[PDB]
């Protein structure tokens, strides 16, 4: 059981003393992807219900909003989508 | 693998980097031997009655008042960000058993009373020898199970070496027993 | 070593470190509590919050403790902190609750005082064994016709009044606890008086007032007490109600005094530990129930015993009672109960809807002890009465073809309705046992059969006036000697006769 | 072994060990409690941490208290010193008549015995019962069930086998009781001791002398923890393979309320943190079983004749627990409640009921034939229920109605008034032979007694009763 | 105090605070919306987090939005102010005829009566009604189940019972609506204003004089999100305790049905995440309705 | 390093072994050489052929009305206590008149008995019955 902070990418930062947080809260990373369904880290100011976009130019929505990461439900296949992409709020 | 040890690696990973390896690994000794010997540091990590803001405000005191690196310090922060001081032990312990590594290894070692400082000598310059590792700080205790032959466990995990008498008896024992 | 750093700097660290005997809250929710300390606390332990409110130390796990709240989530918070009291959860006993209505814990409700303590007996104790229990051997006078006569209830017995809604349960009960004022009152000696007690589970409030009314009107709570869980009270408390309630009669069954308990709801019990366990995350079984509902019963019902000679003698009945469902007892727990219980009292709804109150069936209804839990003054009269009842329930199938029938199957139909025209009672309207014998006597003597069915009400009645104007000699010396000799019957044939010519009926 | 007590969860217990663990099924007593404390090792966990199940209640433990293994299972005394005395899980005595001065013990845990050391030779016994002694005849050296639900009479078939069977049988025996009633273990203990079963003498200084004895009995009953319950069985088993092994005798084996055993497991596995199966079961619902059966047989040493009470929750028999049971058994008698709502009693559904006894190579051919027709009968009589009921018996012809007619007088026939029943019943014993039976059934069948009414074969046994019963309802 | 939403789920809305947590049923308003938010505590969860029940939708919630609690749990209006009007689940109506002007406020979660404070003494209900005067009799204190849908003579029977109930023992009456059609329950107010239960009768500045009636209205719209639905009928409640215990009359209470009421309790406990009963009900079904039923 | 494999051959054939190939009847070891995987793949479209010649059952409302032939794959279903065993045992029987009266092994029919769940009496009670008639020198159990 690990968070999406606790992987061992960020880590090497946050104990490097690297305080690299001006990435706003428009843009998140992928964590996770699945028969229809992403999970995100950041975007801390999402609505519930909002529009969010990939980076191959799909489109989703934001629904279950979470203390460690959000859930998106997507308008397509997932074969767009892998770890690592960047999503940025409409 | 597992959350401790993550943290680990990811302590050890930095520490070979940026800053130095001998200033966190004297930290990891010293935070060990507080937290087996004050006996309310130990409390004072696991209560959760104690805000996040008078941790962090208690570890940067620490920092402060005791030879202690930035590096130590982001992950005592982040432990608390995550809720995950109380695995400040396990930690610990992970972080000398792959490991606390380049330099030299802590072991455990059992006997049954006092050795003598001959055999002492001639126990650590053959682990020595057999580790080819330049620096050894082991450990002595006292189980009479085994009955005097010298088990230990020098600290990597898939290495107990189990010399002692018992131990082989009963597995000769077992064997022994085989069909013809 | 340190310790003047985190003194320092937390201002009131020193007062945290004994977490032996107290304790922080951390969670709640779903009545469950977990606590961080108390490491020196029991299992089982009865446990005090910061606002008063109580619970029950259930699981000890490594670091957290799981508690139970004997009241209602918004007494207790995150943060609270947490006492020991030193004892496991525990019920005054004794003399000072006879006459009170009590909540699971001994508090009272009713307004009226505190309540004076012995030792505080302890909950969920352990049943006695095989040595020192004994067999039932004399009766519990409940005061029904019926029961008295085909379904005896004993002193050391376990028998469920089972039965749909509003079918008569409550009514038997307290009929029960009506019919021991007399024997109480004219006895004066503990080891024949007969205490009781009362325990609601689930029971509307209003019901259980106007039961207390009831008896506080007739008399019947100098030897009686109350312990009341309602539907609005939390189900840890309906949970425990019932073993308050032995536990309060633990002390007459221990001390050569003789009880009875009545479970007036069982089902709601079991539903409250089904709620607890699905909120503890336990895995459902049938009907969602636990497997650990027949050990909750039977704890419970288990301890109902008679002690033996060298125990004292005391004894301790127990009358469980169960609503059902479209009188379905193929359910889970009807039967998880029937195999617990000594015997069975079925009530039905199409009597209780005709009219036959109380609705008591007896061909479903059943008891293993039976005759040794009767005198013979009413064993020579129950045993014709149910052999009479059994051939008129066997050839009532062919009951519309009566003149078609032979004068026999005639007699035996007019004999069945006059008995069951006789076993009819009222509300809060008991008999003694003379009586009854007296009655069951011209039941079965024939002059009740050309006697019209509607008269026998009012038959019945004068006759009891009559016995009690004029045969007072006749009803001593039937309590006294607990025996119909001749003597007894011939004279109880010339009153019979005696008030048939004095009085006029329909036939 | 010293341990600490780190964690308490109902009837589970879970203990750390510093040095050494110990094995699986070992024995651990807590010291810093009232009574005695006895804790089964059930799994390892890691940590030098083990889970334990414990024998008796749980409340008074504290997280830190101390807990010795006693480095061997549980130890149950054996010997004809266990004969006529009571015995718990632990076989602490509570008959409150002295200890058991025993000289060896045996472990609660054994292997089943091989396959090689194995002897199915097909036997009979003579229970008196005629439902039993025709349609579903027991097998001596082997496995019997009793099949029902709650209120239908397996404790009564159980006490009148034990009075024709255990009384007129001159080997020892044994009768564990798993959750049932203190009231009728009480009961049974009485009873025996009435009979000669059990022989107790109280000698001048207080000690006891139970030579004569001819029955064990072992009691875990309903006020009792599962880990109490789910551990009474292999007490039994002990009990019963000492005198079967060493003593070479053949014994009896009469238990109560076995689906305990695995009551006790669904009451346990939650706690123990095991995923559960269709209706809250084990997934090792079928195992714990067979370990326990597989224990019951007959070899060449000696013989276990077992009678075992199954209970059937909801009346429901495609239950798992019942539905595993089936299939580890050689004779079987399945009671209903329709047919006890009708006072028939013992109410055996003879259609449930079978047996691997039947077969004539066993029994004779008119015995065999016998059997089948009054099955073929009764199978006749129930495919006509639905259209009795809708329309009625004049809708049927001539040869329904006679099928009908002699399956009532069959099915009222094969009625049997207990000794036992005499305290709710009235009505003397009636002990029947086989061949009475099966005379009078070929007469019902045959056509020598449809003259005679129906309500004239209710509790008679043979068939001179019932034609005395048929001249005085002449009347 | 004043915490932070961190994560929303549907319904169920995890809140943050820093020091002083609130009790479980406390009220907690959400700002930074339209749209007034109002949570209700349920359950704690550790790291001074507590879970909340919405009592309107959660869509355009944001994480760190910041939330204030009441410190009391769903408080509702109560005296004569409320007769002929309309209210919500947290008593705000929805009338279109101005705020409540009342001087006081009733929680929705008080404590039953208990032993000593209830009459003992049972008296049928003088309804005016000779069927159900002379096979159904009444009770004063007690629940009337009643079956039956359109088409019928339901609501008429409700209006003559209000009505003679008002006129002969002088108590006024509640009508609560838990997740009733939107158009049924236009179309009862309509029918009310009709029959003379509500006078609603204009002012000349443009307000509205509501003056003698004999019934209040609680509705919670099947529009609504499961957790009014479920604490509608406490609000109803409170305010028929409220003529029970100051007044001293004998009021009545209409619900047009207890089964959404349970439907309700099913879905929160669904949503918490509790593991259903039987047949898909809550385990803390008897207990509800008995928390309920017993005021 | 070894997956799990069982030994096959004639050694079996009148043998009683468990389900690793360790024998129980306690007379000698199985003399065996080749072994041979337990879980395998199964043989492929190609490699087969059309049903077309008869298993004699032994009894007559099979053997008429629900024929089996050599490759099938049928299912005995019903309740418990109804002669399901008792069709397998039969057909068992029924092969050593047919194995006895030649010497062709391609004509030959042995038998394999797996009992799962099964109590040990009922396994020798089976086995009794098949030595009673000889019929174990072409099976195994």
């Amino acid at each position: 059981k690990i968070s999406p902070s606790e992987m061992s990418r960020l880590l090497e930062e946050r104990i490097a003393g690297w305080k690299t947080q001006t990435s706003t809260e428009e843009v998140g990373r992928v964590v996770s992807v699945g028969d229809g369904i992403a999970r995100l880290f950041g975007l801390e100011g999402v609505q519930a219900g909002e529009l969010v976009e990939f980076q191959n130019g799909m489109t989703g929505m934001a629904l279950n909003l979470e203390t460690d990461n959000v859930g998106v439900v997507i308008f397509g296949d997932d074969r767009s989508v892998l770890e690592g992409d960047s999503v940025k709020r409409t | 693998q597992t959350l401790e040890g993550r943290y680990a690696s990811a302590l050890f990973r930095v520490a070979k980097k940026k800053n130095q390896l001998e200033k966190v690994y004297g930290d990891l000794e010293s935070v060990r031997n507080a937290l087996k010997d004050s006996s309310e540091f130990r409390l004072f990590v696991d209560s959760p009655a104690v805000s996040v803001q008078q941790k962090l405000d208690v570890l940067r005191q620490l920092v402060n008042r005791y030879k202690f690196d930035p590096l130590t310090g982001n992950l005592l922060t982040t432990l608390v960000e995550n809720k995950r001081l109380p695995m400040l032990a396990r930690v610990a312990d992970a972080f000398d058993a792959m490991y606390r590594k380049e330099k030299g290894e802590v072991k455990c070692l059992v006997t049954s009373a006092k050795p003598l400082s001959a055999q002492q000598q001639k126990e650590i310059v053959a682990a020595l020898q057999n580790r080819a590792g330049t620096q050894a700080r082991l450990i002595i205790d006292y189980a009479v199970s085994p009955q005097i032959m010298g088990g230990l466990v020098v600290r990597l995990g898939e290495q107990v070496l189990d010399f002692s008498v018992a131990t082989r008896l009963d597995r000769l024992q077992s064997q022994l027993l085989a069909p013809l | 070593e340190m310790s003047r750093l985190l003194e320092e700097r937390i201002a009131g660290w020193k007062t945290q470190t004994s977490t032996e005997e107290v304790g922080r809250v951390v969670s709640v929710g779903d009545g469950i509590a977990r606590l961080f300390g108390l490491e020196g606390v029991q299992a089982g332990e009865l446990v005090e919050f910061q606002n008063g409110m109580t619970g029950m130390a259930l699981n000890l796990e490594t670091d957290n403790v799981g508690v139970v709240i004997f009241g209602d989530d918004r007494s207790v918070l995150e943060g609270d902190s947490v006492k020991r009291t030193g004892r496991i959860v525990d019920v005054p006993i004794g003399p000072g609750l006879l006459g009170r209505v009590v909540d699971a814990l001994g508090n009272p409700i009713d307004g009226k005082g505190p309540i004076p303590a012995k030792e505080r007996r302890r909950v969920e104790l352990k049943a006695p064994g095989i040595i020192p229990r004994k067999s039932v051997h004399e009766p519990m006078m409940t005061g029904l016709k019926c029961v008295d006569a085909l379904v005896p209830v004993g002193r050391g017995q376990r028998e469920l009044i089972i039965g749909d809604r509003q079918t008569g349960k409550t009514a038997v009960a307290v009929d029960a606890i009506i019919n021991q004022k007399e024997i109480n009152d004219s006895t004066d000696d503990e080891s024949k008086k007969l205490y009781c007690i009362y325990v609601a589970v689930g029971q509307k409030r209003s019901t259980v007032a106007q039961i207390v009314k009831a008896l506080e009107q007739r008399d019947a709570m100098k030897y009686t007490t109350v312990v009341a869980a309602t539907a609005s009270e939390a189900a840890p408390l309906q949970f425990l109600a019932p073993y308050s309630g032995c536990a309060m009669g633990e002390w007459f069954r221990d001390s050569g005094r003789h009880c009875v308990i009545i479970y007036d709801d069982l089902s709601k019990q079991a539903t409250a530990y089904r709620q607890m366990s699905l909120l503890l995350r336990r895995p459902p079984g049938r009907e969602a129930y636990p497997g650990d509902v027949f050990y909750l019963h039977s704890r419970l019902l288990e301890r109902a015993a008679k002690m033996g000679d060298k125990s004292g003698g005391g004894s301790l009945t127990a009358l469980p009672v169960i609503e059902t469902q479209a009188g379905d007892v193929s359910a889970y727990i009807p039967t998880n109960v029937i195999s617990i219980t000594d015997g069975q009292i079925f009530l039905e709804t199409e009597l209780f809807y005709k009219g036959i109150r109380p609705a008591i069936n007896v061909g479903l209804s059943v008891s293993r002890v039976g005759s040794a839990a009767q005198v013979k003054a009413m064993k020579q009269v129950a045993g014709t009465m149910k052999l009479e009842l059994a051939q008129y329930r066997e050839v009532a199938a062919f009951a519309q073809f009566g003149s078609d029938l032979d004068a026999s199957t005639r007699q035996l139909l007019t004999r069945g309705t006059a008995l069951t025209e006789l076993l009819k009672q009222r509300q809060y309207s008991p008999m003694k046992n003379s009586v009854q014998v007296c009655v069951l006597y011209c039941g079965v003597k024939g002059y009740l059969d050309p006697l019209d069915p509607k008269e026998i009400s009012r038959f019945e009645s004068l006759f009891i006036d009559y016995i009690n104007a004029n045969h007072q000699d006749i009803l001593k010396t039937i309590e006294t000697e607990k025996e119909l000799s001749e003597k007894t019957e011939a004279k109880l044939r010339a009153a019979v006769d005696e008030f048939v010519a004095m009085n006029e009926f329909k036939k | 072994n010293h341990g600490r007590i780190t964690q308490v969860i109902g009837a589970v217990v879970d203990v750390h060990f510093d040095e050494q663990l110990p094995p699986i099924l070992n024995s651990l007593e807590v010291q810093g409690h009232t009574n005695r404390l006895v804790l089964e090792v059930a799994q390892h966990l890691g940590e030098n941490t083990v889970r334990t199940i414990a024998m008796d209640a749980t409340e008074g433990l504290v997280r830190g208290q101390k807990v010795v293994d006693t480095g061997a299972p549980i130890q149950v005394p054996v010997g004809v010193e266990t004969l006529g005395r009571i015995m718990n899980v632990i076989g602490e005595p509570v008959d409150e008549c002295g200890p058991v001065p025993a000289k060896k013990t045996y472990s609660i845990h054994r292997a089943a015995p091989l396959f090689a050391d194995q002897s199915t030779e097909p036997g009979l016994l003579q229970t008196g019962i005629k439902v039993v002694d025709l349609l579903a005849p027991y097998a001596k050296g082997g496995k019997i069930g009793l099949f029902g639900g709650a209120g239908v009479g397996k404790t009564v078939l159980i006490m009148e086998l034990i009075n024709n069977v255990a009384n007129k049988h001159g080997g020892f025996s044994v009768f564990a009781g798993v959750g049932e009633r203190t009231r009728e273990g009480n009961d049974l203990y009485h009873e025996m001791m009435t009979t000669g079963v059990i022989k107790r003498k109280k000698l001048e200084d207080g000690k006891f002398d139970f030579t004569g004895s001819k029955a064990a009995l072992v009691y875990g009953q309903m006020n009792e923890p599962p880990g109490a319950r789910a551990r009474v069985a292999l007490t039994a088993l002990s009990v019963a393979e000492y005198f079967r092994d060493e003593q070479g005798q053949d014994v009896l084996l009469f238990i109560d309320n076995i689906y305990r055993f695995t009551q006790a497991g669904s009451e346990v596995s939650a706690l123990l943190g095991r995923i559960p199966s269709a209706v809250g079961y084990q997934p090792t619902l079928a195992t714990d079983l067979g370990q326990l059966q597989e224990r019951i047989t007959t070899t060449k040493k000696g013989s276990i004749t077992s009678v075992q009470a199954v209970y059937v929750p909801a009346d429901d028999l495609t239950d798992p627990a019942p539905a595993t049971t089936f299939a580890h058994l050689d004779a079987t008698t399945v009671l209903s409640r329709q047919i006890a709502e009708l006072g028939i009693y013992p109410a055996v559904d003879p259609l449930d009921s079978t047996s691997r006894m039947l077969a004539p190579e066993i029994v004779g051919q008119e015995h065999y034939d016998t059997a089948r027709a009054t099955q073929k009968l009764l199978q006749d009589y129930k495919s006509l229920q639905d259209i009795i009921a809708i329309l009625g018996m004049d809708e049927l012809s001539e040869e329904d109605k006679l099928v009908v007619s002699r399956a009532r007088k069959i099915q009222r026939f094969l009625s049997q008034p207990f000794t036992v029943a005499e305290v709710f019943t009235g009505k003397p014993g009636r002990f029947v032979e086989l061949p009475e039976t099966i005379k009078s059934a070929q007469t019902i069948l045959r056509g020598e007694c449809d003259d005679l009414p129906e309500m004239a074969f209710y509790m008679c046994g043979g068939l001179e009763e019932v034609r005395s019963k048929a001249v005085k309802m002449a009347q």
